[PDB]
């Protein structure tokens, strides 16, 4: 699917993304802390990012879509 | 004991030693490689090794006389054992090396308190038991049926992991 | 607040050169005031350039605020002419270079890795007593370490340089092993010193009477003497060069096909045997003669002065050679002749 | 220098016969100097086809020193 | 000799009957035999179903082709008609299915010339059978020391690791500066990606890679991350493949699906492994390696032959915020007692043990580390190792076989 | 895997079905059980009677459709002419992957004997350090 | 001989160093030695937690006892940290868990006693060692 969506629980510290950027795959879509470690979550395939659902601060649950690419 | 490894005779080691006897004619007599061939005997024998201390256990005597830091399987030691690198005496003599006034009564004093404290807390079983060099201390009527206990336990002994090659070398 | 990744490297350089003198500056100069070397340059001149690797320079007593790193000795591996060896070597700056937890932790770890590997041992030995703070511990570590011979015992060779006294428990590891070469005058053997034998027994005696490098090799305790360490360094090398690595492999080859056909030094043997049956004559004559070369590698040759017992090589290849000699005691086989040949 | 050169031991070429010698010697040279990709593989290898008494010394000195030596 | 088998049918001819199943049995008969004999590569490159399938899972190594190829037991009709699930074949059984889901293909070809070429590759690293060295290319090696032989290439480690420990970074970054010519063949590289595993050469001679990778869940071990390493594991000693793993581990990946699922037996495997393998063992510690995750990631007593760890290395029970809880416990119960700013109280204890404890230095004074090490040296300490430990001198008892948890 | 490396003896009673891959897994003849013995209820199939139908004689009941007959009865009288020509232990005791059929009560007196029989045995496997099972 | 371990412990010693992982190490490549040449046997009649749930998971055979043992290698509260997820430690770790769902207890059951009762029985089953003849 197109779905990016968050690997684990935790909180998003930065967006490396903006809604309609063209992202390629391994381009960073967002930092999220978890087990104190600034986890990348990465944009997995080439396309344009959509529907950009998160923000600066915001805590969020695993398998929360990110972003559809 | 290179025999009775040779015939499976399982090795039951009482010990009661202040170890190597000191001496120029036991230096020229060749001690150091004697005493080297009876350690290597004894780590050599692939036969159950258990130990009992009766007393002393001072030094190369402790080691050789069946240690388990040289592979003795089981190791006991009655209340009357004393574990140490040297008597009391030999401390005390070294000791009062440094600052030798020997005719004095201080002296012998100090060397009188040494040895008191030295027996107490140095020279016994209980930091061996501990540590762990040791397995037990047992009452000494319990050394009859705990030998057949241990040797019953031991009896299937496979003692590895050694490289088989032609031979072990020794001092000779 | 972490420090950064800079920070740490260095602070790991620095550290690792406060463990290359871990005694500190005191120790430092009474070791220059004796004038021996350290226990590293003397690792480092046996070694080839560079090629040493040292192995828990880092470790410890554990819960000891008065520990030193290295806890007395310096461990590691290297090469000789190539071919690889473990060595260790005695560290007297450090609690005397007596035998602590972590010194004999060390040295298993070594005796173990050339177990493991199948190459020969180096130990430097100088001082390694008990540990006045805590004997009992010495007396274990003294135990585990000869322990370990159980693994190398004929399968590597083994070798021990006697750079200093070596007394008390510290005797028995170097005994075990296949070479022990002492320095004159430096290096000493015994288990009780006079101070004790006078006390105990009543008896005078001198460090040379009781455990002198010479004396230790007419009783047959040492096999060779020499008047430097680097004499020490040389014998060592030639004495591994005849020698494979472990029980295993083959040894070097050396010069093969040399003197394909009958030469002038062979035509010398045909007269060399005097005519009368009792006059001697030194053996040695047909020994430089009926092999490769020169190269008789005597090992020894203090012991029993009756035989000689040596290296030399066959078209290349390396052979024992035992061999009485006339010029003494008409080469009777007396004891120490007798317990020569049979190490050997 | 320590190498065992070619010798003319008798006779004095000019340069033009030193080369076509040494280009014929060159060319007649063993090919690449020693087989160093030669691996071990010690699959079937004829001592493991030999019948060992459960006792026989040859165990120590030839099986296992076979399958050890290297 | 290898045996490759290139796999493409619609499992038994049914008219032929039971005939057809005691074939397969002899066949699967053979892949056991044959297992840590010779290596066996699988390439699937069209439907596999039914037996077709079980002889791949027996060999060691799978290659799938991308969208032209599957594995399935029982195919989407049965499915259907049993469990009511619609599923294509490409989502019940293809090549994405088997990498990322059930760990099942160990590569995944864009096409079958590429499917060739890493077949190929991996046999370039496999010796023939058990009983032989795996190829070694002659490497002119540098004469020196370590120190004097570094390269710029060694001295971009020395700055690789982030300045902050929460930071990741890819460990692929590591793994080809240590390897020859940058080369590295990932094995199984879509599936459990917090570790990675796959060979490479250092000096000429093959190594197998296992490290931690802090970009995926933190590098923390989980079940799949477990299963994949053992098995890399198992096959390079089968096939005396030595190997090296760089350790950047905080942990096991908590939650209750990994204690369902089963993360004690089957993360005991990685352990089991590690402890069975036989050929040689090194260590790079690379920053975290704390508790039971240090204990499975090649430790010491595990029978580390080298282990060396960078000055960033971090060698703990557990994290300073876990172990002050417990250390100081009492402290910060009487400082609530007190009303204190207990908060800072923690904070202050917390940076206080990891000054104290959060580094490689006490496990080097027990011997656990053989060595700390700038990180340029890396590539130097584990070609000496590996050069030394070609045969390595040890046994394990004498037993049919072990009993790996399952 | 297990089962093929297991070198005790290894006996197999059928009692029933034993279908497809999981024949294979289940003890088979040729995974080296030892002694297989099957009941007279024995099912050995490469498939059920109604898929294995299903595959054979499809076209068969296609043409059928197209010709209009009642094709769920063909169906039923194929499935079981397949259930009682096939699906049995006779196919897999004719080519020996069954070594007797038996009555279920001799169970107990098979199952003793063949393990006495066992008690000892020598199975030669190539060598290795140890095998890859999949994990 | 058989080794029993009856397993009951919170981890490592923590004021205790990395000296604790040091001796579960020893203790791991010691359970991975003499995994199929002893019989081994773990008991587990409490919480074990963190390292010491490996140990039982090298041994050959699992008995923990129902509703007063557990095994997790993370706590509850780290689990809460980390996912969000509430669990208790009968939840997280208890017997009828690791029977049902993980498959790592070979028994649960109902009192100590039962416990040793099950472990003496499953003895008697066993040989000495892998070269011993059966009982
Ligand atoms: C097929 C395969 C098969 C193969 C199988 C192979 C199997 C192979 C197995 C092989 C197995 C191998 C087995 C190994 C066994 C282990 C050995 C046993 C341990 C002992 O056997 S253990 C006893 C210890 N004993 C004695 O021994 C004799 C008795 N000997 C003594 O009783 C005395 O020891 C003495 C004097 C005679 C010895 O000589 P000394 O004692 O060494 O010297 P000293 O005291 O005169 O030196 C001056 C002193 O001044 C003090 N001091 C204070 N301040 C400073 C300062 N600032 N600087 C320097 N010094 C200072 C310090 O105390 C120092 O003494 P230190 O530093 O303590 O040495
Ligand atoms: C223990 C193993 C088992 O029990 S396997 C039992 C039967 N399993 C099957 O796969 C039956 C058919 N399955 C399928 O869906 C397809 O064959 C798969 C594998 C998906 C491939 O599809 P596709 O590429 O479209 O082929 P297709 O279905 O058109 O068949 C082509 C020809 O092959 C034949 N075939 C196929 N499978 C079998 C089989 N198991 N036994 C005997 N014949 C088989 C088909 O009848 C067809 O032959 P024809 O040339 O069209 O007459
Ligand atoms: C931090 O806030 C405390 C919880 C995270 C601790 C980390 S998570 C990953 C490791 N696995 C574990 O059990 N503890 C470690």
């Amino acid at each position: 699917g197109d779905a990016v969506t968050a690997p684990m629980q935790g909180t998003v510290v930065k967006v490396a993304v903006e809604e309609g950027q063209e992202v390629s795959a391994g381009d960073l879509v967002v930092v999220l802390e978890a087990m104190k470690m600034e986890n990348p979550v990465t944009a997995h395939k080439d396309g344009t990012i959509t529907g950009l659902a998160v923000e600066a601060g915001a805590a969020i649950t695993q398998g929360t879509v990110i972003a559809e690419i | 004991i290179r025999f009775c490894d040779s015939y499976n005779l399982p090795l039951v080691f009482v010990v009661d030693t202040p170890g190597a006897m000191p001496g120029v004619a036991e230096e020229k007599g060749g001690i150091i490689k004697r005493g080297g061939r009876f350690f290597n005997a004894i780590v050599e024998a692939d036969v159950p090794k258990v130990t009992v201390i009766i007393r002393k256990a001072y030094g190369g005597g402790y080691a050789v006389m069946g240690s388990k830091q040289l592979s003795a399987d089981l190791n006991f030691a009655w209340p009357t054992a004393r574990i140490a690198v040297i008597g009391a005496e030999g401390a005390a003599q070294l000791l009062v090396k440094r600052f030798p006034d020997p005719n004095a009564p201080e002296v012998q004093k100090i060397r009188d308190d040494f040895i008191e404290g030295y027996n107490l807390n140095m020279a016994t079983p209980w930091i061996a038991a501990e540590r762990g060099y040791i397995d037990a201390v047992i009452q000494p009527h319990e050394t009859r049926l705990l030998l057949r206990k241990s040797l019953r336990l031991l009896r299937d002994k496979q003692n590895g992991p050694k490289v088989q090659r032609k031979h072990g070398l020794l001092p000779l | 607040t972490n420090k950064t990744t800079a920070e740490l490297l260095a602070e790991l350089r620095e550290k690792l050169e406060l463990a290359k003198e871990p005694g500190g500056e005191k120790a430092v100069a009474k070791r220059e005031k004796k004038g021996i070397p350290s226990a590293r340059a003397r690792i480092n001149a046996l070694l080839d350039p560079g090629s040493f690797i040292e192995i828990g320079a880092l470790a410890k007593t554990p819960g000891d605020p008065n520990a030193l790193y290295g806890d007395g000795v310096v461990t590691g591996r290297g090469t000789i002419d190539g071919r690889p060896v473990g060595v260790f070597s005695h560290d007297q700056t450090v609690f005397q270079g007596s035998v602590g937890e972590m010194f004999g932790r060390k040295v298993a770890r070594l005796m173990e890795w050339v177990a493991m590997v199948g190459c020969p041992i180096i130990g430097i030995n100088d001082s390694a007593g008990a540990r006045i703070q805590d004997a009992v511990t010495s007396l274990a570590w003294y135990a585990e370490l000869g322990r370990r011979h159980e693994m190398l015992r004929g399968l590597v060779p083994e070798i021990s340089l006697i750079f200093g006294k070596c007394a008390g428990g510290a005797v028995y590891s170097p005994i075990q092993t296949d070479l022990l070469v002492a320095v004159r005058d430096q290096g000493y053997m015994f288990i009780t010193g006079p101070d004790v034998i006078k006390d105990v027994t009543g008896e005078d005696v001198t460090f040379d009477e009781l455990g002198g490098a010479d004396e230790q090799a007419k009783r047959g305790n040492i096999h060779k003497v020499v008047n430097s360490e680097a004499e020490a360094y040389q014998y060592v090398r030639d004495y591994l060069s005849f020698l494979p690595s472990n029980h295993f492999d083959n040894p070097p080859i050396v010069n093969p096909g040399m003197e394909p056909e009958i030469t002038p030094h062979d035509l010398e043997l045909d007269s060399i045997v005097p005519d009368a049956d009792n006059m001697a004559y030194d053996m040695h004559e047909i020994l430089l003669r009926i092999f490769d070369d020169g190269d008789v590698f005597e090992i020894a040759e203090q012991r029993g002065p009756a035989m000689i017992t040596a290296f030399a090589r066959v078209d290349g290849h390396p052979v024992g050679v035992i061999a009485n000699q006339p010029m003494v005691l008409s080469g009777a086989i007396d004891n120490e002749a007798s317990d020569k040949a049979a190490s050997f | 220098d320590h190498e065992a050169h070619i010798k003319v031991l008798r006779g004095e070429p000019t340069p033009e016969e030193m080369a076509a010698l040494m280009a014929v010697l060159a060319s007649a040279g063993g090919g690449p100097a020693e087989p160093v990709k030669k691996e071990r593989n010690m699959w079937g290898h004829p001592v493991d086809k030999l019948r060992y008494s459960v006792f026989s010394w040859q165990r120590v000195t030839l099986l296992e020193r076979t399958h050890m030596r290297r | 000799r290898p045996l490759i088998g290139i796999n493409d049918g619609a499992g038994a001819r049914i008219q032929e009957g039971v005939v057809s199943l005691g074939l397969y049995s002899r066949i699967f008969h053979n892949n056991i035999k044959a297992s840590g004999v010779i290596p066996q590569i699988s390439l699937i490159m069209g439907a596999a179903a039914g037996g077709h399938v079980y002889s791949p899972a027996l060999t060691d190594f799978v290659v799938m082709v991308d969208q032209t190829s599957q594995m399935f037991i029982t195919g989407p009709d049965v499915i259907k008609t049993v469990t009511g699930e619609d599923v294509t074949m490409e989502e019940l059984g293809g090549a994405h299915t088997h990498m990322a889901k059930s760990g099942t293909a160990h590569y995944v070809a864009s096409g079958e010339q590429d499917a060739f070429d890493y077949v190929r590759d991996l046999l370039s690293y496999l010796p023939p059978n058990n009983y032989a060295d795996p190829p070694l290319y002659p490497v002119a090696i540098p004469e020196g020391s370590i120190e004097e032989t570094l390269t710029d290439e060694d001295l971009e480690l020395d700055t690789l690791i982030p300045d902050s420990p929460n930071q990741p970074y890819d460990m692929h970054e590591v793994i080809t500066r240590i390897l020859d010519d940058d080369e590295f063949l990932e094995v199984q590289a879509g599936y459990a990606g917090n570790i990675v595993v796959g060979f490479g050469r250092v000096e000429g001679r093959p190594v197998g890679i296992v490290a931690n990778q802090p970009t995926q869940f933190a590098g923390c071990l989980d079940i799949n991350a477990s299963e994949k390493a053992a098995r890399f594991i198992r096959t390079c000693d089968c096939f005396n493949i030595p190997i090296v793993l760089l350790v950047d581990v905080p942990g096991f990946l908590p939650g209750t699906d990994q204690e369902y699922n089963g993360i004690i037996r089957r993360g005991a495997k990685l352990l089991y492994a590690y402890g069975e393998a036989t050929v040689a063992k090194v260590t790079v510690i690379t920053r975290k390696s704390y508790g039971g995750a240090y204990c499975v990631m090649g430790s010491k007593d595990m029978g580390a032959d080298v282990v060396v760890a960078w000055p960033t290395a971090q060698i703990a029970v557990m994290g300073a915020s876990g172990a002050v809880g417990f250390v100081y416990r009492q402290q910060l119960k009487e400082a609530a007692k007190n009303g204190e700013d207990v908060d800072a109280l923690r904070l202050e204890l917390q940076q206080t043990y990891e000054d104290t404890l959060v580094n490689p230095y006490i496990a080097a004074e027990r011997g656990y580390v053989d060595a700390v090490i700038p990180p340029s040296h890396t590539r130097g300490y584990v070609a000496n190792a590996l050069r030394l430990l070609e045969r390595k001198i040890v046994q394990m008892p004498p037993k049919k076989h072990g009993n790996i948890p399952l």
